[PDB]
């Protein structure tokens, strides 16, 4: 019971690859900060954001918690461990570039 | 220091005069008193350009006083009430500056200001708007003191027939709810629409805009941007050195907007201007029929002149606004931009077409006619970010681009440092131009040209296995160490020497650019010998056999110069050229702490800051 886990839909993998329907894309541009980014991606195929820090610049700029990335800083991350995009978003810029699949209340 | 500065604030109050002003809060930096203040008034009673320039500089520099504070101000109460134009607007300036001296009078100065601003609320009225904007940005507390004469006074005041007010009184009114939404609006949305009920119409659409801008910023931010067209893993040194009803009456704002976007189609320029400016932003918010009374005055207005520039920054946030509704307007807003490019103003243009995409395959055949008009800054911005935001063909941009970058760097002065710039801003895929561009700088007596070329040729060596290439490289850093030690201009040799970055330590490392360096520890200028030391200390790991016999013969000179020089200056410099030392060549100083240590203990014993 040691993880915790917030994300309603069990899989997302090839329900996104899929074009139109459920979600529409959405590219996040988000800026370095002292105190850090503040979001933790927790998924292990699809990559979905676990939490955001509400008071984080992340916040600021859209970045809700239900989502999904597949590509970070132009690199297309969609079928990868998050510990491993966890790699690239801590050796990339202090800027990052962040695609949202932003599933439209469905 | 009193006759003899009397000769150059002559020559101030009569480019050289901004400079010699410029001299004047560098003199400021250094530094009697009394002739100070004498010197200040002998130039305000002549010439108020100069005196503007003498009373902030100063107080800027040398430091609000109490002395200081109540003398000058009976200087700026007096320009107020009467001054000519131009000279106004540095007064109030001034005003601004002295605010934000952070001093125990401020509470009174700024008061004083802005009770005086409210019975005004023509050189006294837009004086006193000047003032309220600028402490609105410099002092949001004491402007909040005052609110509710704020709103009353200037909702009469802005509706008058002028322009002047106009134009500044709604930057205030824009920086005080700003402040006012960040912590009214009844009594604002209230006045304006009594006022849009030809003069009182482009003032109203600026009030409208208020809700929706602030509201959303999302729209002034792509705007803001265009207008003005490290990392977090790196080790740290081991050693380190001293250091509402904003979105209720959104649409609502739009829809008074919307009336207000056919019926003063042609007025009286003047109207026009905050017209096309606030359409894309109000649509931006909620995008047809908003844009069919938008694109009826903006789209005329493209094919007019004194509107043309703003009309495709509109059309620009416009277009990213109104995503596919915009397909139908494509032969209209693409056939001005296949006329308008020919003729070469266009620097729009190219912004637009970053913001349009903001994306087909026909902009692949639209960037033959984009690359014929000619280097601007903005092409080679947008074309930057035109692979960043579309990289379907970032290969074909960059094999069309080199070769605009061909023709160019084959074959007049501010153009070629800007191609430089060109050459230099964004990352591209480059020998023989970097060859060739090693005799353009030796053979070029402009400044410009040497600084900047200097900055290329260093940066186009990122890629630092063939042996001619290392000896190309070779070559091109010993012609920059050449420059770097001869060149009479210590700005071309500040740029070199800072061009050498932990890229290069590799081939500087090398037997005869060390010699080089070493001749280079004897520089006129401090700093650079200062950065020298530091290579030089850096590289003694590499090749100690070589750097360390060198470094102990300058350890014993830093330790004379400490010791027996008896002058604060090069005492001080020499304590801060041991400190890079100790920094960057830890190994050689060790062993000789103990007498370091013994003679800077002395150095405090002692009896210059």
């Amino acid at each position: 019971c040691n993880p915790k886990s917030v994300l309603k839909r069990p899989v997302t993998s090839e329900e996104l690859l899929t074009p139109g329907a459920p979600y529409a894309r959405k590219t996040f541009t988000i800026v370095g900060d002292a105190v850090g980014w503040g979001f933790v991606v927790r998924g292990s195929k699809p990559c979905h954001i676990q939490a955001v820090d509400p008071s984080g610049p992340a916040a600021a700029a859209g970045m809700k918690v239900c989502q999904f990335v597949v590509s970070v800083n132009g690199l297309n991350v969609l079928h990868v461990d998050y510990r491993t995009v966890n790699n690239l978003i801590l050796t990339g810029p202090r800027t990052i570039v962040m695609e949202v699949m932003e599933e439209l209340e469905c | 220091x009193x006759x003899x500065x009397x000769x150059x604030x002559x020559x101030x109050x009569x480019x050289x005069x901004x400079x010699x002003x410029x001299x004047x809060x560098x003199x400021x930096x250094x530094x009697s008193t009394r002739f100070y203040d004498q010197l200040n008034h002998h130039i305000f009673e002549l010439e108020r350009k100069g005196g503007i320039l003498a009373i902030a500089s100063l107080i800027g520099v040398e430091g609000g006083n109490a002395t200081r504070i109540g003398r000058f101000a009976n200087y700026l109460r007096n320009l107020l009430p009467s001054n000519d134009p131009v000279v106004m607007e540095m007064a109030s300036k001034a005003i601004g500056r002295l605010a934000m001296a952070g001093d125990t009078f401020t509470a009174e100065y700024v008061e004083f200001e802005v009770k005086r601003a409210l019975e005004w609320l023509e050189g006294r009225r837009h004086a006193a708007v000047l003032v309220l904007r600028e402490l609105a940005i410099s002092v949001p507390t004491f402007f909040f003191q005052q609110v509710q004469p704020f709103f009353d006074n200037i909702f009469v005041a802005v509706w008058d027939p002028k322009q002047a007010i106009r134009e500044g009184a709604v930057a205030a009114l824009r920086a005080c709810l700003i402040l006012t939404t960040q912590r009214w609006y009844r009594h604002t949305f209230e006045e304006a629409e009594k006022g849009f009920d030809d003069d009182r119409i482009h003032g109203a659409l600026l009030i409208l805009n208020e809700l929706v801008r602030i509201s959303s910023m999302e729209g002034e931010r792509l705007r803001e941007e265009m207008e003005e067209i490290m990392g977090f893993g790196t080790k740290p040194r081991h050693i380190t050195p001293f250091t509402x009803x904003x979105x209720x009456x959104x649409x609502x704002x739009x829809x008074x907007x919307x009336x207000x976007x056919x019926x003063x189609x042609x007025x009286x320029s003047l109207i026009q201007m905050t017209i096309l400016n606030l359409l894309p932003r109000l649509a931006a918010f909620r995008p047809t029929q908003y844009l069919q009374d938008t694109m009826n005055h903006v789209l005329s207005c493209v094919k007019k002149e004194k509107e043309r520039t703003a009309a495709f920054q509109a059309l620009g946030l416009l277009s990213v606004a109104v995503r596919s509704e915009f397909k139908v307007y494509l032969p209209r807003v693409l056939d001005i931009i296949r006329a308008a490019l020919p003729p070469k103003v266009d620097a729009t243009v190219f912004t637009c077409i970053s913001m349009l995409a903001r994306i087909q395959q026909d902009i692949k055949e639209l960037l033959e006619p984009m690359l014929a008009v000619g280097l601007s800054p903005a092409l080679t911005a947008v074309l930057y970010d035109l692979s960043r935001q579309i990289p379907q063909l970032k290969k074909d941009i960059q094999d069309g681009l080199l070769k605009m970058l061909s023709l160019v760097l084959m074959h007049d002065v501010g153009s070629i440092t800007l191609a430089l710039r060109t050459l230099g801003s964004f990352e591209f895929e480059l020998t023989q131009f970097v060859r060739h561009c090693a005799d353009h700088f030796l053979n070029s007596e402009h400044k410009e040209i040497r600084m900047e070329a200097a900055r290329t040729c260093s940066r186009l060596l990122t890629p630092s296995v063939s042996q001619t290439a290392v000896q190309v490289v070779a070559d091109v850093l010993s012609k920059l160490l050449v420059v770097g030690i001869t060149d009479p201009d210590p700005d071309i040799r500040y740029c070199v020497l800072a061009s050498l970055d932990e890229r290069f330590d590799a081939h500087l490392a090398q037997a005869e650019n060390l010699q080089a360096l070493f001749v280079a520890l004897n520089d006129q200028v401090f700093e650079i010998r200062e950065l020298a030391i530091c290579t030089v200390g850096r590289l003694s790991s590499m090749n100690p056999a070589f750097v360390m016999p060198f470094l102990r013969k300058m350890l014993i000179q830093i330790l004379t110069e400490l010791e027996h020089s008896g002058i604060g200056r090069i005492k001080e410099q020499s304590a801060r050229m041991l400190g890079h030392l100790v920094s960057n060549a830890p190994r050689l100083i060790r062993p000789y702490m103990e007498p370091i240590l013994k003679a800077l203990i002395l150095k405090l014993k002692d009896p210059n800051p």
